[PDB]
């Protein structure tokens, strides 16, 4: 099964929050520019066709059990010029309002608590060349998922992260049968100090530092049909926790865990490459992949197929994804569904992720 | 307790609580009853008892407070002790019918069987011994139904006495049945104890309170430990809990058959009367929003035939993911002959690799071939035209529908241990709370 | 009188006094309830020509219950002040002009339960509640489809008996609604 | 937790490291137990 | 809407006002059935048997009239 | 590939988005000083959207997404691609598909989420489906109207700690008085009864049948007389019965026994 | 300073079985044997001193998703500790549980067992302590027992021992259930008083000198006492027994992963044929024939939900419009329904012993009478027949004046249902029900008026006869005495409304139910040779009689021009009910011998109501 998963705080930053990318097997680092392109690759916000856009995305958790347990996302991008763009997103995973009762009296003031976890980030994307752009994002993540009881403190844990992204989009190049387009992208996310839920410097957890590298090609037929095939590789930049032992019986495990936890995040990013008995053949296992194909008709109908595969020994989240997107006049509606293919129960099964985006402002031509 | 928190039997002198006392809670009573012209009181009421408090003096500096207590009768003690007579005051002959609120006659069947291991409705003597000779007519045990053995069958349908009974449970709304609570009360306080002990008794040397004096027939059927000890204590006597009260009750409430679901998908309800599938537009009607099924066939309503209604309800939660796949051929040989080759496969995805008993996953496959042939038969119409007073012209029709299906079941590879389909009776991970 | 009944001790027998040296009564009861309710005690509802409507209401109730089993008087008192203001600012300019509908709801509920002994001063405060609340909402229609509602609810519940703790709940913020 | 998170006046770090006053984490007592991120990670012992 | 859920101390008391409880299902945030009582038929319920490895647990109760009502509670 | 280029996919309904702050302060002296007040950010969505339309007279799109109800039978998504009658493919269905079967042994599934396709080779119709089932089977038996519920109890499964005899007299008279039921050979008529239990509610209310709180001392042997067929020590707990009884051996239960 | 990192009261689902399991001891509450039951976890007992707890080879921790995080579930085993003085030579200690397990669809029962010696105690030797599973209906009379000597894991060195040396495959129980079936069949021929039984009566094939092959398993020892059933395992028990003659063994045994493996996935077949014909809107014949083999079922049915029985059923329904056989000038609605059918069900397993296949038991009987009895008692045969004449009435003419004596106002409904059954529980079951209903209704159309506005009347004859004879499962030689229930009833309710004045309205109704007691002798004994059609038009003695009378009067006081504002209104509902007491009351006999009549019961009810508007104006 899963052997030595990476223990990183605020894991909800690694969960797809938009229906479009979730229908592509949780990839957005090399796809076409869109409003939701903040969690994946802000560097293509400068390549957006519209002046500004807003988007609300919903991902329910435990749909069969109860409502109000969901991850929502609000994104807003605006490009002032053709070379620069400011964007801001806010993700919020919450269980909803929960009442606290310890008495059966109908007339009794009940305290309502909502254990939540949100991340507010703002990004600036600058188009350096005519086909290449960079982006810098700053994110603040707060977690208040615990309820205050006796001898338990529900003080929220906060942290900061820095994301560096780059996106390249070549011009439309004609071929024998079609005039396709090449896209590529890289993104290093969640670069920041450790977040401590216990508010103690001795017990701090690494931020889920991530590295995404993706590339895609678009086949264009009849000037109104598009088929974009993209592939993304994702790897965590956090050192792997020790397994059996790398020096009595429990003393070795305790020493290895203490050595692992006493590593700075700056040093840990570079220590991510290695720190395991296996070589490059076993180090390639740490890279998960996602391959997607999106069909666009009249720039108003979108049918997305995706396949996202992680390693069976860590994470073990392999699934297929279907998605649909419709634009009536200025509002794009995206719906995505997930078909699990792993031995572990995916909490996103039987969940129809939703996304609704409004695009407004002047129109910018795409090179 | 408020009057709506308990009930009592005025004649038999017992009480039933709305909520049971499974803890150290103390139960005390004060009751007054009448026998003819005599009135007997056993407790102290708030109307005739002493005052709650008596205060002597004018100011708190010299005031004396005397708080007086009512003297009542204890039915349940603070500390459980089966060796005291207060333990005997609890009734152990009342059985709560599950999900029963308004059980009524003609819609309630009850029987007593002896599972060893199969359900048998009579008691056989132990090998090397026999039941007492020349038994009383009300004490028949040899080849006697268990309803008559436990004094639950001595009346006919109209509650009139009968020699050997009518073979059905005696429904008395005040003696044997609690109608408003759906409870069945035996006519003896220890039906599986002293009653069957006396039925099998062969002499005066055998005493019920001394289990060492039994006659090897009371050592098998007399469950004394369920009355002299608690249920957890009686669990140690496993070879005695062999009597099964098996029955059924009909719940209607209002007109229509409650299918236990709401907003069911259209066409998901299949109704079978006596092996044949009824017509959704002719034989019955379905209100999907309220989940009601109304039988519209005049003959089927007053038929007593058990009707099986199957439906698909999507209001489910905490269920394993089901993958349903397959194809269906619909070849058409002629304008009136259709051949189909439906093939389907349904697999389930368990939450973990350990499937506990009851939460089992399936990997079933079913493939079938069917043929439909609907033809016009003018011969039947012409034959009917030869009847005395029939001159209709509607065509007569015949329809033959055959179908052969094969089911190949299997278990998913996810819930397999060492290559074999594994179901865990007990993995010991749920014990030790 | 929820349950009165005849007394068997009230008969022709020479025994006329109980253990408390009281003459037996022909009719015996356990509780007698005097319920009083001003619902409302007063309601002033007036609308001004400036689109301002004010609805104020004071409600009161008493639930006296005399119990002869313990000879105790359980008195439940309740008071409730409700105030509601509705105003409509006309031609509020953000190129965008719209009316602002402001609704304010203030409430103050005081509930008290006392158990009184007759022979001496033993007024016991069995239970209590003191909750005030203030809900402000302000609507603003930027367009026919896009509307924004600013909401602010502030509810403070004081403790009357030590079994309960004071509770302050302050929800505030905005709600954007887009219609299609 | 006020003794561990928001250091009160008069309490030094030496007083918080004695094995009778130090904070106990779940990894110390249950190293094989996996706890979801953001939940309780400390063992709130009962000290007599 | 008719139900008064309460979690005082390691117990979940369920009371149905003017209705009868049929079944109570208790789920953790993972989605695991930590408790199931398929057969009660009583106004008052007192579980007092949860393990509750986490704090927020989901309970789903249906009454005699098939009224599926779910109310999230925090385990205390 | 499509009949036309017209797309009339129209949305309807409403969407709501609430952003705010929740501040909660409870004055519990046992709480930590760090738990003096909880200030959290609240974000809520109320998506109530429907989306009905067509794409090129070949695609039919029907969607209903509302986050205020059970998603198992309320959130619907349907894409229907219907080519011309002369094409090999007659229907491609994605989303809430159904698999009706005109057979009794092989029942289809009405609520499925997945891909359904239909091909027609001249006269042979092949309907394929691959989906996830969102429903469960349920079978009931109804006789003479309402449904039939079967119960299988055991002897040890009696209703414990709920039913109590009022006295040992009633317990020892129960068997004899019901020998000839429905006739009860007993003239006893319980006219008044008050029951007291341990008070753990510790709540005072006037609407709960009055506030009748009294000090109670319950005696186990109160009102107990002898029994002809039952020895004394099975009726009373008093160690010595010398002079305890002052009534005949078969006296009904009363305070003076 | 004492810091409790955890402090719990721990309760277990396995109860410590109190009471002796061997008859040689007879005093379990002695010997000073400290028997304890607890659990060993991978999360709490991974650093245990004698042997560190490790999962059995091949066992993996369950993995779930709590909140975007993979959480490994705890793996636990049941630990049984025997210490103090130690077990006697044959004394055993076990923990039991109440379950309900049907293991007839699985071939193997598997379990992991581990043995170790207690620290600071004499070392436990191999083949001394034996792990046994006892499952069935009880632990003393009817059970299968599977015993295995335990190899003791060597301790003394490092506390961390590899899982293969902890959960040895030699101590693992892997029992094929066909061995249990064969042992049960063999023990069927072994008398309870035979010398092949032990002191406790358990029959061990391995200890039978006259049996070849033993119990069929070289590693496990099998035993059976009282014909148990693994198709419904009510009681389960796991424990430790001893084998050391002159010793008292102390040690700890871990039980883990008691499971069922090797599912029997043989399929099944079913066939359905329907012939539905309609003939000139006069005849409708629907014949259905179903034949299903063992193992057939739905896609979603589980292992134990599939049909373990062969079903052969058919049902023919015939609907006739007999009224069309008559001229249409005087229309007659006379529908006739004839629904016959029958089903035969042959169980896969013999109903007796509940776990042996019917074919296997029949073949391995060697007794023609017993073979015939087993074959015949297993068959569940049901036959239903229904004849219906419901809705018999004469339709109104296109232009006819309604009249009170018109026959068109009458409606007739006849129903006859007959059910014949015989299965493992009943050797013969007869259920006849006849319902005859005649309904009449009329609505009249236009000192006080005496012409009623409507007349209501309907009669019902409901006869039900049930004959139920239970079978003797041992032999089909005598059987039990048949039991007869009869519900011959005669119910008739009538009513009428009167409109004496424009304000008055008098609705009267009266229902009467009588019971026919022509099937009883002088004593309370039914007659066996009685037919349900003996005296059909017989009115029985009264059993219940209800009357209702509702009067409404608007009090036209406005006629006098002094009270023209009063709007008084009076309603009076009177109900009467006479209920016949049971024969136990009407013919009660005291022990002195005198017969007393306790009489019937009467009930009366009034519902007076007055409503006045009393407008003070005008
Ligand atoms: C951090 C986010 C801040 C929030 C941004 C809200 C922007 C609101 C502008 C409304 C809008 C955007 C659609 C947004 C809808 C998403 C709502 C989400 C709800 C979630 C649940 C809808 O406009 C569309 O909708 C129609 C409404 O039916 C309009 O019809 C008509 O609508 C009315 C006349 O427009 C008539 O009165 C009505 O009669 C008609 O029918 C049409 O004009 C149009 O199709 C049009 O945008 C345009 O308006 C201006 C106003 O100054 C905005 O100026 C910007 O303001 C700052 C930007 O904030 C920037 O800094 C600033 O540089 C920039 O000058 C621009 O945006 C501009 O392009």
């Amino acid at each position: 099964d899963i052997e030595r998963p990476i223990t990183t705080g605020v894991p909800f930053l690694l969960v797809a929050a938009d229906a479009r990318a979730a229908g592509l097997g949780d990839q957005g680092v090399a796809t076409s520019s869109d409003v939701f392109s903040q969690q994946w690759n802000p560097a293509k916000y400068a390549f957006a066709e519209d002046a500004q856009g807003l988007s609300i995305s919903y991902t329910p958790y435990l749909t069969d059990l109860a409502n109000d347990i969901s991850l929502g996302q609000v994104t807003y991008y605006n490009k002032i010029n053709d070379r620069s763009a400011f964007a801001g997103s806010f993700r919020y995973f919450g269980f909803g309002g929960i009442e606290l009762r310890q008495t059966g009296d109908p007339n009794e003031p009940t305290r309502e608590v909502n254990p939540n976890e949100f991340a507010l980030d703002g990004s600036y994307s600058l188009k350096l060349s005519e086909t290449f752009s960079m982006a810098v994002a700053a994110r603040y993540i707060r977690s208040n998922l615990k309820v205050a009881t006796e001898e338990i403190d529900a003080s929220a844990a906060g942290s900061f992260a820095v994301d560096v992204a780059g996106f390249y989009q070549s011009e439309e190049i004609a071929y024998s049968d079609f005039n396709g387009r090449w896209r590529a992208g890289f993104n290093i996310q969640n670069l920041g100090p450790k977040i401590s839920y216990d508010h103690d410097d001795l017990s701090a957890n690494f931020l889920p530092a991530n590295l995404r590298v993706g590339g895609g090609f678009d086949f264009i037929f009849d000037d109104y049909n598009k088929l974009g095939v993209s592939l993304e590789l994702t790897k965590l930049l956090v050192p792997t926790p020790p397994g059996p032992g790398t020096p009595s019986q429990s003393q070795a495990d305790e020493a290895n865990y203490k050595k692992y936890k006493d590593i700075g995040w700056v040093s840990g990013i570079f220590k991510s490459f290695g720190d395991a008995p296996g070589g490059f053949s076993e180090e390639l296992k740490e890279i998960t992949y996602s391959a997607a194909a999106e069909y666009m008709y009249q720039d108003a109908f979108a049918m997305r197929l995706g396949y996202y595969h992680e390693s069976p020994m860590k994470g073990a989240k392999q699934f297929f994804s279907l998605g649909a997107g419709f634009k009536y006049s200025m509002i794009k509606v995206d719906v995505s569904y997930l078909f699990s293919a792993s031995k572990v129960k995916n909490p996103l099964e039987n969940t129809l992720r939703f996304s609704l985006t409004f695009n407004f402002g002047d129109k910018y031509e795409t090179y | 307790l408020t009057t709506n928190e308990y009930t009592f039997n005025p004649q038999l002198g017992y009480i039933s609580l709305q909520q049971r006392l499974a803890n150290d809670e103390i139960l005390a009573v004060a009751f007054e009853y009448t026998v003819g012209g005599k009135v007997y009181q056993v407790g102290e009421f708030g109307s005739d008892g002493v005052d709650a408090t008596v205060v002597t003096g004018n100011n708190s500096s010299n005031q004396a407070i005397i708080t007086q207590s009512l003297v009542l009768k204890m039915l349940k003690s603070n500390l459980t002790n089966v060796k005291n007579p207060v333990w005997n005051l609890m009734m152990k002959n009342v059985y709560q019918i599950p999900q029963a609120y308004q059980i009524k006659q003609d819609d309630f069947r009850l029987n007593i069987l002896y599972t060893d291991p199969s359900p048998i409705n009579y008691i056989t003597p132990v090998q090397g011994s026999s039941f007492p000779p020349n038994p009383a007519p009300d004490s028949k045990v040899e080849q006697t139904p268990l309803l008559n053995v436990f004094n639950l069958d001595r009346l006919n349908y109209n509650n009139d006495p009968q020699a050997g009974g009518d073979g059905f449970f005696d429904y008395i709304p005040g003696v044997t049945v609690d109608v408003q609570n759906g409870r069945v009360i035996f006519t003896t306080k220890e039906p599986f104890g002293e009653l069957i002990f006396n039925k099998l008794q062969t002499g005066a040397g055998e005493s019920y309170n001394d289990p060492t004096t039994y006659n090897a027939n009371q050592q098998k059927y007399v469950f004394r430990n369920m009355y002299r000890n608690t249920q957890a204590g009686a669990l140690q006597d496993s070879d005695k809990n062999k009597f099964l009260l098996r029955g059924k009750y009909k719940s209607s409430g209002s007109n229509g058959i409650p299918i236990g679901a709401f907003n069911v998908p259209q066409g998901s309800v299949v109704v079978t009367a006596a092996g044949r599938v009824l017509v959704e537009g002719i034989d019955y009607s379905v209100d999907y929003q309220l989940g009601r099924v109304q039988i519209l066939d005049p003959s089927l309503q007053a038929s007593n035939t058990p009707i099986e209604v199957s439906l698909e309800n999507n209001s489910i939660f905490g269920q394993q993911t089901r993958r349903f796949m397959g194809f269906n051929i619909e070849h058409k040989i002629s304008d009136k002959f259709v051949i189909g080759g439906t093939y389907l496969k349904m697999t389930e995805r368990p939450f973990t690799q350990k499937s506990t008993y009851g939460q089992e996953s399936v990997n079933n496959t079913i493939f079938g071939f069917n043929g439909n042939y609907s033809t016009e038969v003018p011969f039947l119409t012409r034959l009917a035209n030869k009847l005395p007073n029939i001159d209709t012209d509607v065509p007569s029709n015949l329809s033959i529908r055959g179908e052969v299906a094969f089911l190949r079941p299997d278990a998913p590879k996810a819930s397999d241990f060492q290559g074999e389909a594994t179901i865990y009776v007990d993995d010991f991970e749920g014990s030790q709370s | 009188i929820n349950q009165f009944r005849s007394n068997f001790d009230y008969n022709s027998s020479p025994k006329v006094q109980d253990v408390n040296t009281n003459f037996y009564n022909e009719i015996i009861m356990s509780n007698v309830n005097l319920v009083e309710q001003f619902s409302p005690l007063i309601r002033m509802d007036f609308e001004l020509k400036s689109s301002l409507r004010v609805l104020s209401e004071i409600k009161k109730d008493r639930a006296l219950s005399m119990s002869f089993d313990n000879n105790l008087l359980t008195e439940v008192k309740g008071m409730e002040y409700i105030i509601g203001l509705g105003y409509r600012f006309k031609d509020v300019i953000f190129i965008i002009k719209s009316d602002i509908n402001i609704k304010a709801d203030f409430s103050l509920r005081n509930n008290e339960t006392l158990v009184r002994y007759l022979d001496y001063d033993n007024n016991q405060l069995a239970a209590g509640q003191n909750i005030w609340s203030l809900k402000l909402t302000a609507d603003y229609s930027f367009s026919k489809n896009l509307t924004a509602i600013f909401y602010y609810d502030h509810s403070f519940s004081k403790a009357v008996i030590s079994t309960s703790f004071p509770l302050t709940n302050i929800r505030s913020g905005f709600t954007l609604r887009y219609n299609f | 937790p006020v003794f561990y998170s928001s250091k009160p006046s008069g309490i030094s770090n030496d007083d918080l490291s004695l094995n009778t006053t130090r904070r106990i984490y779940s990894r110390e007592l249950y190293p094989n137990t996996d706890i979801a991120q953001g939940q309780i990670q400390v063992v709130n012992t009962l000290d007599l | 809407d008719g139900l008064l859920i309460s979690v005082k101390d390691k117990t979940i008391k369920v009371t149905s006002a003017k209705e009868n409880i049929k079944e109570v299902n208790i789920f953790d945030i993972t989605g695991k059935l930590i408790y199931n009582k398929k057969k009660v038929g009583n106004t008052e319920l007192s579980i007092s048997n949860l393990q509750s490895a986490d704090q927020v647990l989901l309970v789903k109760v249906n009454l005699e009239n098939n009224a599926q009502i779910t109310r999230k509670v925090i385990f205390k | 590939i499509f009949g036309s280029n017209t797309i009339d996919v129209k949305p309807t309904g409403s969407v709501e988005m609430d952003l705010g702050v929740r501040y909660t302060k409870q004055d519990n002296p046992a709480f930590s000083p760090r738990n003096r007040s909880s200030l959290t950010f609240d974000f809520d969505q109320r998506i109530s959207m429907s989306l009905m339309g067509k794409i090129g007279t070949r695609l039919e799109v029907n969607a209903n997404y509302d986050t205020q109800s059970t998603f198992a039978f309320q959130n619907l998504f349907k894409l229907a691609y219907t080519p011309s009658e002369d094409d090999i493919i007659q229907k491609v269905e994605v989303g809430n598909v159904s698999m009706p079967l005109n057979s009794t042994l092989i029942r289809g599934a009405q609520s499925l989420f997945g891909v359904k396709t239909q091909l027609q080779f001249g006269r042979t119709t092949i309907t394929g489906v691959f989906s996830e089932q969102k429903s469960q089977t349920k079978s009931v038996v109804a006789e003479n109207g309402g449904t039939v519920q079967n119960f299988d109890l055991y002897a040890l499964d009696y209703d414990n700690d709920r039913h109590f005899f009022l006295s040992q007299y009633f317990r020892n008279k129960y068997d004899v008085s019901l020998k000839n039921y429905p006739f009860i050979d007993s003239r006893v008529q319980i006219t008044r009864l008050e029951v007291w239990v341990t008070n753990k509610q510790n709540r005072v209310t006037t609407t709960g049948g009055g506030n009748n709180l009294r000090n109670i001392i319950a005696l186990q042997d109160l009102g107990e007389a002898q029994v002809s067929g039952v020895p004394d020590n099975e009726v009373v707990v008093i160690s010595s019965t010398a002079g305890f009884f002052n009534n005949p051996i078969d006296s009904p239960t009363s305070n003076t026994n | 300073t004492v810091r409790f990192g955890a402090l719990d009261l721990v309760r277990g689902e396995w109860r410590r079985y109190t009471g002796t399991l061997d008859a040689n001891d007879q005093n379990p509450d002695d010997d000073g044997v400290e028997f304890d039951v607890a659990a060993v976890n991978i999360q709490e007992n991974g650093t245990k001193c004698p042997v560190n707890y490790v999962m059995p080879p091949g066992v993996q921790r369950e993995q779930l998703y709590n909140n975007n995080t993979v959480i490994n579930q705890n793996e636990q085993a049941l630990a049984v500790r025997i210490g103090g003085a130690g077990l006697q030579y044959q004394d055993s200690r076990a923990v039991f549980k109440n379950v309900s397990v049907d293991m007839r669809q699985y071939k193997k029962l598997k379990m992991f067992l581990h043995a170790e010696s207690l620290p600071n105690q004499p070392t436990l030797e191999d083949d001394e302590m034996v792990g046994f599973i006892r499952f069935g209906n009880d632990f003393t009379q009817n059970f299968y027992q599977v015993e295995i000597p335990l190899k003791v894991t060597k301790t003394g060195g490092s506390c961390s021992i590899s899982p293969d040396l902890v959960w040895m495959d030699d101590n693992s129980i892997d029992l094929a259930l066909d061995l249990l079936t064969r042992m049960k069949i063999k023990a069927m021929s072994i008398d309870i008083n035979s010398s092949k039984r032990d002191v406790n009566g358990i029959y061990y094939p391995d200890n039978d000198p006259d049996l070849e092959g033993g119990d069929g398993d070289g590693k496990l020892t099998l035993g059976i006492k009282g014909n148990p059933n693994f198709g419904l395992v009510r009681n389960l028990m796991v424990g430790v027994k001893s084998r050391a003659d002159h010793k008292d063994i102390k040690g700890e045994v871990w039980f883990n992963e008691l499971r069922l493996a090797d599912l029997e996935n043989k399929g099944g077949m079913a066939a359905i044929l329907n012939v539905d014909t309609n003939m000139a809107d006069f005849a409708t014949v629907s014949a259905t024939g179903r034949k299903s083999t063992i193992g057939f079922g739905s896609l979603e049915q589980g292992a134990n939900e599939r049909d373990r029985e062969d079903v052969q059923q058919y049902n023919i329904v015939t609907n006739l419009n007999l009224g069309k056989l008559l001229p249409k000038k005087w229309g007659i609605n006379l529908p006739f329904n004839y629904a016959i059918g029958e089903e035969v069900i042959t169980p896969e397993y013999d109903p007796f012993n509940q776990d042996i296949k019917l074919d296997q038991l029949i073949r391995e009987t060697t007794d023609q009478a017993e073979k015939d009895n087993i074959r015949t008692r297993a068959i569940d045969y049901t036959k239903r027949k229904s004849i219906n004449f419901i809705g018999v009435r004469k339709d109104r003419a296109p232009e006819q004046k309604p009249h009170v004596y018109d026959i068109e106002n009458f409606t007739f409904s006849q129903s006859y249902n007959q059910v014949e059954r015989h299965d493992y529980e009943v050797a013969d079951y007869e259920d006849e029900q006849s319902n005859s209903a005649v309904n009449y209704a009329y609505t009249f159309q236009p000192n006080f008026n005496y012409l009623p506005s409507n007349i209501s009347f309907n009669t019902n004859i409901l006869r039900q006869s049930n004959r139920q004879q239970f079978r003797e499962v041992e032999v089909e030689g005598i059987g039990l005495d048949p039991l007869y229930r009869r519900n011959f009833a005669f119910n008739y309710q009538y009513g009428f409304g009167f409109n004496l004045t424009k304000s008055l309205k008098l609705n009267y109704s009266a229902t009467s139910n009588n019971i026919v007691r022509n099937f009883l002798n002088d004593d309370n004994s039914p007659k066996e040779d009685f037919n349900i059609w003996d005296d059909y038009l017989d009115i029985g003695t009264p059993n219940q009689h209800a009357q209702q009378l509702v009067l409404n009067y608007d009090i036209p006081i406005n006629k006098i021009p002094i009270f023209g504002f009063v709007k008084a209104s009076y309603s009076y509902t009177a109900d009467y009910m006479w209920q016949r007491s049971s024969t136990a009351f009407s013919e009660y006999e005291d022990p002195n011998g005198t017969v007393y009549d306790l009489g019937n019961t009467i009930q009366n009810s009034n519902s007076n109501t007055l409503t006045t508007t009393l407008n003070m104006n005008t």
